This record gives structure tokens, C-alpha cells and sequence, in this order.
RNA sequence: AAGGGCACCACCAGGAGUGGAGCCUGCGGCACGCGCGCUACACUGACGGAGCCAGGAAACUCCGUCGUGCUGACGAGGAAUUCCUAGUAAGCGCAAGUCAUCAGCUUGCGUUGAUUACGUCCCUGCCCUUUG
């Protein structure tokens, strides 16, 4: 689920952006939400 | 009429080796369904073959009186049989490199000891049981046979894939499941 | 006048004082407790309208005991909203009813679950025995 | 003084595998452990076990890490871990046997009926248990394989970093040579100990000594 | 089915960090709200083949855990499966051989369920303390859970899993 | 690593001695042992495992691969060996063994190349072959314990070092009185000879920036 | 070979599990091997009194005694491998077949009453084409 991109938001003000997020050695679908550490695309994610 | 789909159902006698005997006749290949709980206890037969859309099933029991018992169900009038088999543990089990087996091909059926018989009706329920889809194509290219002998009262139950060479000619290569069958009770359909 | 998963509860309704006897005892006992209350809690679960009223109460009996317990659960508000006018509500019985039962699952109908069904197999049902010829 | 067993989970302790053990029976009609002094012969002839039959190896480092002070104070269990996948508990107050000849008796019967009970007590002193040895540890253990290609540790310093409620577990591997990944899929990482090659066993004391420094014992 | 209420009923509406809460009380993903995760953590404990007993082993659990330097009971149950779930391990490769394993989510549901069957063990095996009280383990473990939520101190793995799936990634 | 021999009587270096070694020959020849020749017999006199077993630990060590460590044998016959520093002992009793029986008889291991004797029985007593300047220590369960690294830190920059174990499974710790300065101990615990010896290597590697 | 599909008799996620143990009953052998099991290693327990009720059932709830000590072979099982996605699994039990007596079987039947998934990825099977 490679998290997306990391449209956050302005400066100081946000406890943490968003991210969608899907598959690609298995899954694939819409998303984003729940993770606030810093990675990238470079970075993936899981389904 | 659609493929006749095949229940398989435990009952509370039934045991692990009674239930390999069941996986190995009974595989998603691919008109059959597998239960761990069943009873012949009744209009249960009826039910189950109502609310699951099987016109066959096939109920696992064993006591002493009747060890390995396999009670044949259809749905039309006519029905059940009961077949016990037992099996020897000095078997050797052949593991499938003979059998690359592509699943959901039509078997070929060979009857020895055709008659006459009231019996009949096995002949009927393996026909109808194993048969599968109905066409009027079909493509040569294989693959295995199933074989019911008579043997002086239990009928021998062999399944063989085919191998064709120049020199006729078929040969067979067993692949199992092998399966001696003892005869029980049986009910008959009414002539309604 | 609710069965509970093989179990049955019979339901009583025509308007009386305290002591509302189930089986012929009192839902204060109940006594396969612990969980004592989702009975008691019919009653209190009262709490969305009405605080006890001033009624009636009948006897349970069927299958086994949590079964049973189930039961007596629905028996209760399936008969506190009882048609009415002279059990339920002399009008808008639904004064109850979607209250207890906006968070209920015993007055909330009952559950399509029914004890049956086997398999020629080991234990049955669909745990089929275990097997492995070599 | 508590014995450490697998069933505790919380104990803060150093456990040291010994993977890739060498412990085989051999049939002859009596049982003995393939080894290399009297079946140097026969492995040859079958073209290979070619010093997979090194089985004093984990007998040295068993003396070795229950001969140690940390494990005389309590805070050091061991495991073992054959080629052919065989797992085992060792019971800390197992005064195993001084010589390979007795070690051998020991390890055959240990192999054939899974578990060497004490005469008098229920508690066993060497159990065959079930994989993976990541179930039978602490929740919250370091874990560690040696190696020589790894960066070079002074375990004492190692050690001090580990969070108060945190274990340590060391894989060695109990064998002559041999990559260093017969761990790979539990480790954190792998650190060298040495910038000379060490035998198993040199690494075991190493370590205990290192942990014994560390944890204060003496 | 088939617990009650009251015992304190310290309803802790905040600590839910990360996502969780958006299913803090739930299944789905599946259930619906198996009743606010405490439903699961007296399930989990049916480790032996039937819950009740089960029942009571959580309540007393609860008395007990919260008795015992009170955070609310409740909210140390759900501070409990809070801090104190996996976050993204490793899971096979096949890119190899001999694969490797790579990691990431954690699909919550996850994270809460896989610390909570978790927990869950982690108390079932008791040996330490080898006491009688099966909720004390529940609890302590539990509450060395609470309490724990400061290091370690019965969960531990709750890291290993997370502080692994680092390197061999 | 320029081998230490008893020659160089300079450099600083750590000795230890193997004291009460199982080294006598049995008659059929092969080395007195336990196993083999329980039923014969006291089991004590014959532990030549031990030694084979310090052997390897000591050898192996760290600090014999950095050269700064060597080794004596001293029999329960007073037999005396000096090991080479280098030497790869066998791994296997067994093989150790007919190695340990050849160098009785023969009184030295010569490689089968170099001019180097691997193994060498001298001549008593052992003072005659350690550095001038040497502290002699005892390992003793019935003295006062100690930290291995401080007792190494205090030595004069000159000042080698040699410890007399005993290769033995029980015993009196007077073996050496008549050469010691003084008897200490390294645990708490009573300790096998082999572990005993990795102690010593361990603090005096660390004590010694090894490595 | 290719290309692609379906399935808990196939994997994944887990659940319970046998394989170790004692006895059980089969297939061999003819001291011993392989299989289906039964009950156990115990503190969610055993043990006595008590509470109830299913298609004086038991598992089970309460009250009390034992003190994690082979207590009131076997210290949770190698390599393998079984089965199952919910009135399931799992545990607990009874009716019936068996029958003069005999159930560690079996078909059933109720009693408590989980954890699991985006699933398809790979190992096994099957299939459908093509391709020889």
C-alpha cells in the first residue's frame, strides 16, 4: 500500500499530514490516514 | 439439467481416517462442498440437500456393526445404499508425479460384472454421481478412467490415468483412491 | 413468548406491583449469575423511559442454562411492549420498543441460530476427523 | 536462586543458542553420535557430512557456559539447535557430563525419547521442544548473532545499553565453519567479538565473562 | 453475547492514539463494535475452550487491575491494547529463495487484535508469577502493561516485532 | 606475532601453568583416563581431559593470538612441558591423546618441517624458564577474591605475569606454595580449571587493550 | 513448457491439534515397526458439598480443602503432518447401531462457546486453453 504523497499542510500546523495508500505486490485500492512518521514513496506500505 | 453437486457430511461417528477417505473421493474439482458436521437423522438428508442445492450426498459413519460406512444419498426417488470400505495399512500411497491430473475433466467409466441384478443402482449412482458436465463435444486428449469390479460380492472401486502409444495402445498407471466396497441397507424410490 | 437458540421463555403481561418471578422466583436471584444481570438489566434497561412500572412476570424453560438466561432476556421487554393497550402502552408503545432496543439483541428479536446438521465424517458438522494415510 | 526456564517471559537474563549443532545418532545393533573420530571413515565414503559431525563442539561450549559464574548465579540459560532442526532446553542445574564418551550416552537418549528427567525431581534437565525458539523466549530480548565479519563489540559497553526489563540472546554457531546466517530470520543484528577468529566455545566466555562483568557478578 | 457493566465503568473517551479509536471499539475492516475491545480481551481469554469463568476471569482481572493503582480499569484495558501493539513487521519476500521478509502495516485492526490475543499469551503463560491467579497474570502483565506502559515489562515482543523490522528491511 | 619462548626472559607476558596434570601412560601405549580405565582402578589422578580441555581454552584465547600468553605443563609426576605458543592442539581427547603419548616417550613434538618444537618437556623447575621479572600467583577457591583486570593494571610495566592452575577435579591448592607469592581467588563460585583460565585470559585481555 | 484460473482434502491469517508419553484398536511383521484414537502432564486445576437444564446428561456456577512439590510413564512433544471460517472450530456430554454381557468405535444429538482475511501471491492439487 506504498503510501502516496504527503500533502501535508502550511508549516507548524499539523500534528501530521495524510497519506492514501493501496498495493502493488498484492493489493490495490483507495486510501490515506492512519501514520505520522516521515518516510516517502521511497517508503511503502502493505495489503 | 445442471451438474449435480455433492454434499459431503461427517456424521458423529465419523473419524480421521474415515475423513481422508472422504477428501480424497471428494475434491473441489469442482462440483462438491465438504462439511464436518452432518446427520442422517431424518429429513435432515432433505434439508441440508434443500438449503446447500445438492441433490448428492454422501453421510461418514462407523460403528463395529458397520465400520467406514459411506451412505449414498440422491435426491431423486430411488436412493440410498450403504457402502462400507476398509483399507490396510500396508498400502503404499502413490504421491502424483504419474498424475500431473487436471481437475474437472470427464471420467471414462468401465462396469466388469454387468448384469440384471436388483444391484443395478450402483451402476446408476456412480454414473450419475461422477459423470460430471454433459456435452456433446468432446476433446481426446486424456485423461483417466474410473473402474467398478465386481469381485464375488464387494464391488472393486480403481481410478487409472490413461497412456497411449503407438503400440495399440492404452496402458494404465493407478492413481487412487482404491476402495473395496461392502453393500448395506438400501432404499428404494416409489414408482410415483 | 421468546426462544433463545434451542431455549424458550414464556412471557407474562397484565398490570400487578413488584416482584417480578421468573420460573417462579425472583429477578433478583436468577441465580446462573454472574452475567445475572442482561436479565436484571431488561428490567433496568428500563432505562431509556420507564423505571420498573407495575406489571407482571412469567416462567423460561428450554435447552440449557446461559440458553436459558438469553431467554428470560427477550421474555421480559418482548412483553413489557406487549400489544398493548392494556400491555406495552395505552398508546405510542414504541415508547419502549426502539428505546429498549436501540441498543438490544434479546427484546431485539432473536438470533437466526439453531443447534443441527453433521457429516459422514469424524466429529461432524464440518471438523472432519483426522486422517492421514501414507 | 530461581531457575530459569522458557516459561518465564520477564527475567532479565542472557540466553546463548547454540545453532547449527552436530548431534546425529548412528545405528552400527547399538547408538552412538556421528562423529568425526570414529566416522571419519564412513562420511567420506558417503562423499559428505564433511565436518558436520562436530558434536564435541557443543559439548565443549556447554561446559563452558554452565561451568560459568553467570550461570551459577542464575542468570543465563541455554539452548541448543541441531542441523537437522532438532530444538533443546537446557536445564541450568544440569550437571552434564565431564567427558564427550558420557556426554554421547546422554545425547542419544536425549534424542530418542525427547526429554532426560531427573531421578527423584519432574522437572527436566534437557527437553526437545518446538520451534521456533522465538516463542520460548522473553517478550522483550536483544538478539544477536556472532560473527567474525560483523562489526567488533566490547560486550561489556554491549550490555549496559539493554533496557532494565530487556533480555539478551546470543547465537553461536557450534561448528567448525560455516556462513553465519544459520539466524538471519530472528536477529537484530550481528556483531564480531573478536579481531581474531574465535572457537564456539572462546565466544561463550567471552560473552558470559563480558555479561558477568556488566551485571556484576563474580 | 454475553458480559455486563458497572464494576466501576471508568468510560475513558480519549487515549487512542494513532488511528485505533476509529475502531477502538469495533471489528469491521470484521466485525462492527464487538463490545468496546473489552468483549475481546474476556474472549481471548477462552483459551482453554469455553467462556464464563472466562467472564469472571476478566471482571476479576478488572477489580483487581485498577484496585491496583486505578487508571480507570477501563482505561487501563484499553491503555493497555493501547500502547502496546505491533506497527509494521516483516511478512516473507519469495524475491530470493530463500526469501528475506519486508515490513509494513498493520492494518489497526491488526495492531489492536495482534496485541490483544497477544497480551492475552503473554498473561496465559504464567510460570511467572507461577501464582493461582490467572487474572493476576491477566492483570499484572496486564497492568505490567499499564504500569508496563513504562517499560518492559510483560508485553516486550510488543518492540521485537517493531524494533526488528528495521534491519532486515 | 614473534613467538614466546622461555628463552626471551625480557618481554611482558602472561604464563599460565597447568599444575596437577593427568598425563601418565597406560601399558597395552595410550594416555591414563577415566573412561577407558575406571573399571582398571582412583579416578582422580587420571583427568587428562582437563588439561586437553584448559588447552584449547587457553589457546584459543584472544590473547594467544596477539602473543602476549604462554603455557606450562606441570604433571601430578612432575613432569614438565612447555607449549608453543603457536601450536593448533587437536581438537578431539582422542587425537589429543596419541599426540600427549608420543610426547612422553619421544620428549618433544617437532613440526614436521620447521626447527620449532611445538611441544618440549624441560627440565625442573619451572623458575628456571619464566621472565626475571614475574609475579607468581595461585588460583584458589579458599582465597580472597579479586578483579582480574585491577590485579593486571598494577603490575610494572616489566612485570610478567604466571598463574599455576590446577588441572585437576578436586584437591589442596599447595601445588605451587614453594614457588608462589601469593593465592587468590576469581569468583565467588567454585570453578572448573577451564573456566578458571578463560577468567584470566578475559580480564587480562581487557586489562591489556586485546582486541 | 506457456498462459491463465478455482479449492482450508491448498497455501496465508490463527485456531485447536496427533507424531513424544501411557494404555486403545487396526496393518504389518514375527524382541519391534506404521495408522485411527482414549486420557493425561495439572492453580482457567484436581478435590468434596452443593446449584439446573438438554436435545439426577456432563462440561459448567457457587462454597470450601489442597499449595505449582512427578502433591491431593509422562515437566506441552522432534522431522513431519491432520482439520477447519460460525447455531463454526474447539471443548462437554446422552441416544442409537453393536447386544445375553461389551464400547476407548461409529452414525447422531443437544450443552458451553474463540481467535481468523484485502486474500491469492508461492509450495500441493485439480482444471481451461495453446503447444508439441
Amino acid at each position: 500500500v506504498t503510501l502516496a504523497k504527503v500533502i501535508k499542510v502550511l508549516g507548524r500546523t499539523g500534528s501530521r499530514g495524510g497519506v492514501t495508500q493501496v498495493r502493488v505486490e498484492f493489493l490495490e485500492d483507495t486510501s490515506r490516514t492512519i501514520v505520522r512518521n516521515v518516510k516517502g514513496p521511497v517508503r511503502e506500505n502493505d495489503i | 439439467i445442471v451438474d449435480p453437486r455433492v454434499l459431503v457430511t461427517t456424521s458423529r461417528d465419523p473419524s480421521s481416517r474415515l475423513m481422508a477417505f472422504s477428501k480424497e473421493i471428494r475434491l473441489m474439482f469442482p462440483t462438491a462442498i465438504r462439511l464436518n458436521r452432518g446427520n442422517l437423522i431424518l429429513p435432515d438428508l432433505v434439508m441440508s440437500a434443500q438449503r446447500e442445492r445438492l441433490s448428492d450426498i454422501i453421510l461418514l459413519h462407523e460403528h463395529r456393526g458397520t465400520p467406514t460406512a459411506i451412505t449414498i444419498s440422491h435426491f431423486p426417488h430411488g436412493p440410498t445404499l450403504m457402502a462400507s470400505l476398509h483399507n490396510v495399512v500396508l498400502r503404499a500411497d502413490i504421491p502424483k508425479s504419474i498424475k500431473g491430473t487436471v481437475s474437472e475433466s470427464y471420467p471414462h467409466l468401465i462396469f466388469e460384472g454387468f448384469r440384471t441384478p436388483l444391484g443395478q443402482r450402483v451402476v446408476k449412482i456412480l454414473k450419475h454421481l461422477f459423470p460430471p458436465r454433459d456435452p456433446t463435444n468432446n476433446a481426446k486428449s486424456g485423461n483417466r478412467v474410473i473402474t467398478f469390479v465386481n469381485q464375488d460380492d464387494c464391488i472393486e472401486v480403481r481410478h487409472h490415468v490413461y497412456v497411449r502409444t503407438n503400440y495399440n495402445s492404452v496402458e494404465l498407471s493407478e492413481v487412487g483412491p482404491r476402495f473395496t466396497m461392502r453393500p448395506f441397507s438400501i432404499t428404494m424410490g416409489t414408482l410415483e | 413468548f421468546g426462544k433463545k437458540k434451542s431455549a424458550t421463555a414464556v412471557a407474562h403481561v397484565k398490570a400487578g406491583k413488584g416482584l417480578i418471578k421468573v420460573n417462579g422466583s425472583p429477578i433478583t436471584l436468577v441465580e446462573p449469575e454472574i452475567l445475572r444481570f442482561k436479565v436484571y438489566e431488561p428490567l433496568l434497561l428500563v432505562g431509556l423511559d420507564k423505571f420498573s412500572n407495575i406489571d407482571i412476570r412469567v416462567r423460561v424453560t428450554g435447552g440449557g442454562h446461559v440458553s436459558q438466561v438469553y431467554a428470560i432476556r427477550q421474555a421480559i421487554a418482548k412483553g413489557l411492549v406487549a400489544y398493548h393497550q392494556k400491555y406495552v402502552d395505552e398508546q405510542s408503545k414504541n415508547e419502549l420498543k426502539k428505546a429498549f432496543t436501540s441498543y438490544d439483541r434479546t427484546l431485539l428479536i432473536a438470533d437466526s441460530r439453531r443447534p443441527e446438521p453433521k457429516k459422514f465424517g469424524g466429529k461432524g458438522a464440518r471438523s472432519r476427523f483426522q486422517k492421514s494415510y501414507r | 536462586p530461581p531457575v530459569l526456564t522458557s516459561k518465564d517471559k520477564i527475567t532479565k537474563r542472557m540466553i546463548v543458542v547454540l545453532a547449527m549443532a552436530s548431534l546425529e545418532t548412528h545405528k552400527i545393533d547399538k547408538y552412538v553420535l556421528l562423529n568425526c573420530d570414529d566416522h571419519q571413515g564412513l562420511l567420506k565414503k558417503m562423499g559428505r557430512d564433511i565436518s558436520e559431525a562436530r558434536p564435541d563442539i557443543t559439548h565443549q561450549c556447554l561446559l563452558t557456559l554452565l561451568d560459568s559464574p553467570i550461570n551459577k548465579a542464575g542468570k543465563l540459560q541455554v539452548y541448543i539447535q541441531t542441523s537437522r532442526g532438532i530444538l533443546i532446553e537446557v536445564n541450568p542445574t544440569v550437571r552434564i557430563p565431564r567427558t564427550f564418551k558420557r556426554f554421547s550416552g546422554l545425547m542419544v537418549q536425549l534424542l530418542h525419547k525427547l526429554s532426560i528427567r531427573s531421578v527423584n525431581s519432574e522437572e527436566k534437565l534437557l527437553k526437545v521442544i518446538k520451534n521456533p525458539i522465538t516463542d520460548h523466549l522473553p517478550t522483550k530480548c536483544r538478539k544477536v548473532t556472532l560473527s567474525f565479519d560483523a562489526p567488533v563489540i566490547r560486550v561489556q559497553d554491549y550490555i549496559e545499553k539493554l533496557d532494565d526489563d530487556e533480555s539478551i540472546c546470543v547465537f553461536v554457531g557450534a561448528m567448525a565453519r560455516g556462513k553465519d546466517n544459520f539466524a538471519d530470520e530472528y536477529v537484530d543484528e550481528k556483531v564480531g567479538l573478536s579481531n581474531y577468529p574465535l572457537s564456539a566455545s572462546v565466544a561463550c566466555s567471552k560473552f558470559c565473562h563480558g555479561a558477568e562483568d556488566a551485571w556484576n557478578i563474580l | 453475547e454475553i458480559k455486563l457493566f458497572n464494576k466501576w465503568s471508568f468510560e475513558e473517551v480519549e487515549v487512542k492514539d494513532a488511528s485505533l479509536v476509529d475502531y477502538v471499539q469495533v471489528r469491521q475492516p470484521q466485525c462492527p463494535i464487538i463490545e468496546r475491545l473489552t468483549n475481546s480481551l474476556m474472549m481471548n481469554g477462552r483459551n482453554n475452550g469455553k467462556k464464563l469463568k472466562a467472564v469472571r476471569i476478566i471482571k476479576h482481572t478488572l477489580d483487581i487491575i485498577n484496585v491496583l493503582t486505578d487508571q480507570n480499569p477501563i482505561q487501563v484495558v484499553v491503555d493497555a491494547i493501547t500502547n502496546t501493539g505491533p506497527r509494521e513487521d516483516t511478512t516473507r519476500v519469495g524475491g530470493g529463495g530463500a526469501a528475506r521478509r519486508q515490513a509494513v502495516d498493520v492494518s489497526p485492526l491488526r495492531r489492536v487484535n495482534q496485541a490483544i490475543a497477544l497480551l492475552t499469551i503473554g498473561a496465559r503463560e504464567a510460570a511467572f508469577r507461577n501464582i493461582k491467579t490467572i487474572a493476576e497474570t491477566l492483570a499484572e502483565e496486564l497492568i505490567n502493561a499499564a504500569k508496563g506502559s513504562s517499560t518492559s515489562y510483560a508485553i516486550k515482543k510488543k518492540d521485537e516485532l517493531e524494533r526488528v523490522a528495521k534491519s532486515n528491511r
